[PDB]
């Protein structure tokens, strides 16, 4: 069976809104168009979309929705599509999804853990085992507990398959790089023929058995995604054989970050030469500036973002864990702070503390 | 600590008719239409504790003029040191009587008076709480329209309430006078193998003179202390600003430069010069930071309609940052009638027409 798997479109997004707005639509529609055309070429049997097709959970553009529905329509013409909504997809999409799956057999939405059986273009029997994004909402415990039970059930249901079983998930697996439920890859039932994931923007082969893939986004959404790969994935599945796959490159506009410590006439030179004929977008992060950059950014169109290197000494305290937190605050007591003040400036006498200690032990009885 | 509000009950106070609500830990957002009585709620607490609110000068102005029975009744239940306290006030418009009553709750249906009369109740409440009304509204009870009060306060007031929040100034006051008494008895005993008993009695005395010194020259350890705490606070604030503004905005404290100093891209900018949105974002980070560093001391954090001037993209950014407060079993309440800011949180107390709906 021939499959197109694509995800994390984010239709409707504009980047660097605060800073220098870039509406990504044009780029994105080019990527989508190239992926769709490729699907027609290969004449795939099945189309799997694994979530975050829209950018906004709450206020979705009418242009975005228009675009999304048009793409769904184009895709349906070539092969049945199966859609698993993500955490960022508009809340109402599921409703329309539900409505429309009871109306065509060329599109089906899955919004629970409930398996559904579908038929591909050449009549291949496909069981979809869905694992939607896990609401944030010991209690974690019971939730992971509940989530294991659901994965157990998908396994049961994978065993009853006819031709193919496919897992569709939208979540983060263990091993990358906040308040998400991270899910170990080992928990993805091996008896499935394919495990299609979404939610992560870099293409990533998660494991070979079962074959587990994030196809990644179709555009570079922000500067963390300077190096990674963007596209969809073509997958072929055959009963007897192991699965085969092939990335379909999206060829998106490049991103680039320039690093300088001092913005001098020299940095001023590189920056201009760097942005000069760049089809993409550029960020500079810096340490010391004389007000050049805000002025510069104004006049270089594809320079979309400037940013102070955040101090390490400042990075930490927000990572810093409840272990470190309690120590820190308890080191802030008026007296245990008074410790080092003494140990600094009269150093030698610490009976003074033993003096202090009973002294405070005394009053706390009054 | 561990100051911690428990129950609030309100009848005929400002725009509130009848409300009885219990404070959970974590985040509640309080919502409803304009004039529904959201702010009235926040003021009821202020009034319960201190016998005044933000909005009127006279007690009896606070009586709900739209109730035929013109008596406001506030019942406020909090906690501090494993102990429960409850405060009861009544204001009567016709009589122009203000009644107030403070008592401890105990082993069961049990009540131990501490004050009647509103002067004594205020007195005893400050005592219990440790903090003044002024430091309360500038730190964790941020009243509508006044989000930036701390931010633009004189350095004097800034340190004067860092001390108040962090000191245990009564443990301190007993100490200072336990020392005088310890030293005087010793001096007395000196003014009267004998050199050996005298050695010890004088050895003991000169420590005490030292401990006294590094403790009540004020302009020494006290300043040192407030500086180190402000450091811990601004450390966190700078971090939040770096997230929220890509390192564009920075904040510092300098008693000689007039207090909190804000810089935009390295350049000094008076708070009055900021955009409304920027002022809010900075006040919130500062306040949020204060509340973190003050965990243990204070267990509550209220923001009264402080999100209006935020634009859509700052609203999300800021909601995201405030959830990092959910970690501290603080009772946290945000009053807002804004959809885009409230969508972010799960638990809602809705008020319309002066009641919960
Ligand atoms: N003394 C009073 N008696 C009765 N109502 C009052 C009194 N003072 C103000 N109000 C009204 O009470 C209502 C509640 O105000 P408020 O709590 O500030 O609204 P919001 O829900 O927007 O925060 C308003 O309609 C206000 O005008
Ligand atoms: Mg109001
Ligand atoms: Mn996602
Ligand atoms: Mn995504």
């Amino acid at each position: 069976m021939k499959i197109l798997h694509t995800s994390d479109w984010h239709l409707g997004v504009t980047s660097w809104t605060s800073s220098r707005p870039v509406d990504r639509r044009e780029e994105l529609k080019k990527a989508l168009d190239k992926v769709v055309e490729e699907a027609e070429k290969r004449e795939v049997d099945l189309i799997l979309l694994t979530g975050d097709l829209l950018h906004s959970r709450n206020n979705p553009s009418v242009v975005a929705l228009h675009d999304l529905l048009d793409y769904l329509k184009r895709m349906m013409r070539t092969a049945p599509v199966v859609v698993l909504p993500g955490n960022q997809d508009w809340k109402g999409l599921k409703l329309f999804g539900n409505f429309v799956t009871s109306i065509s057999s060329d599109i089906t939405f899955v919004m629970s853990f409930e398996p559904v059986d579908v038929e591909a273009k050449r009549g291949q029997k496909v069981r979809i085992l869905p694992f939607p994004y896990p609401d944030e909402s010991k209690n974690e415990g019971d939730f992971r507990f509940f989530l294991e039970s659901r994965l157990n059930k998908l396994y049961e249901e994978a065993l009853k398959k006819e031709d193919f079983a496919i897992f569709m998930g939208h979540f983060t697996v263990e091993g990358l790089a906040g308040r998400e439920i991270i899910i170990n890859r080992a928990l993805i039932p091996s008896v499935v023929d394919y495990a299609a994931l979404g939610h992560i923007h870099s293409f990533r082969e998660i494991q070979k058995q079962p074959l587990t893939i994030y196809p990644g986004s179709l555009i570079r959404i922000d500067f963390g995604e300077e190096a990674d790969e963007k596209g969809a994935v073509f997958v072929e599945l055959k009963r007897g054989e192991p699965p085969r796959y092939e990335r379909i490159d999206a060829s998106p506009l490049p991103l680039k970050t320039l690093y300088y410590k001092k913005i001098d006439t020299s940095a001023l030179k590189s920056i201009r030469d760097s942005c000069r004929n760049f089809p993409g977008y550029v960020r500079v992060v810096y340490e010391e500036d004389s007000g050049i950059l805000p002025d510069l950014m104004g006049e270089i169109d594809n320079l979309v973002k400037i940013e102070r290197k955040s101090r390490r000494e400042i990075e930490e305290v927000l990572r810093e864990s409840p272990e470190e937190f309690k120590e820190e605050l308890d080191k802030l007591d008026y007296f245990e702070l008074f410790k080092e003040y003494l140990k600094k400036r009269e150093e030698n006498h610490e009976k003074l503390l033993k003096i202090l200690d009973e002294l405070l032990d005394e009053v706390k009885k009054s | 600590g561990h100051m911690r509000p428990e129950r609030l009950t309100v009848r005929n106070f400002l725009g509130l008719k009848n409300v009885d609500i219990e404070f959970q830990s974590g985040i509640t957002v309080v919502e409803g239409p304009n004039g529904a009585g959201k702010s009235s709620l926040f003021e009821a607490i202020s009034f319960a504790l201190f016998g005044n609110g933000i909005r009127y000068p006279n007690s009896y102005d606070y009586v709900n003029r739209n109730a035929v029975d013109g008596t406001a009744r506030l019942v406020f239940q909090f906690e501090r040191g494993g102990k429960r306290y409850e405060i009861i006030r009544e204001i009567n418009a016709l009589q122009r009587k203000h009644n107030a009553k403070l008592s401890e709750i105990l082993e069961n249906g049990k009540k131990a008076a501490i004050a009647a009369k509103p002067t004594s109740v205020k007195q005893e409440v400050e005592k219990i709480l440790g903090i003044e009304h002024r430091t309360f509204i500038r730190t964790v009870f941020l009243p509508q329209g006044e989000i930036d009060k701390l931010l633009i306060s004189p350095p004097s007031e800034i340190t004067e309430i860092i001390s108040d929040v962090f000191q245990s100034k009564e443990t301190l006051e007993k100490l200072e006078k336990l020392l005088k008494e310890k030293m005087k008895k010793l001096e007395n005993e000196i003014s009267s193998s004998l050199e050996k008993k005298l050695k010890e009695m004088s050895d003991e005395y000169n420590n005490l003179d030292l401990l006294r010194k590094y403790l009540f020259d004020k302009s020494n350890f006290s300043r040192y202390f407030t500086g180190r705490v402000l450091e811990a606070v601004l450390k966190r604030t700078k971090a939040y600003l770096d997230i929220l503004t890509n390192g564009r905005f920075d904040i510092d404290f300098d008693d000689e430069k007039g207090g909190f100093i804000i810089k935009d891209w390295g350049i000094e900018r008076p708070a009055r010069g900021l955009s409304g949105g920027e002022r809010a974002l900075i006040s919130i980070s500062l306040a949020m930071s204060l509340a973190e560093v003050a965990s243990g001391r204070l267990d509550a954090f209220f923001i009264d309609e402080g999100f209006s001037s935020l634009c859509t993209e700052n609203k999300e950014k800021i909601a995201s940052v405030l959830k990092e407060l959910e970690r501290l079993n603080k009772v946290i309440v945000f009053i807002t009638c804004d959809r885009e800011f409230s969508e972010a949180f799960d638990r809602k107390l809705r008020i319309t027409g002066g009641v919960v709906v």
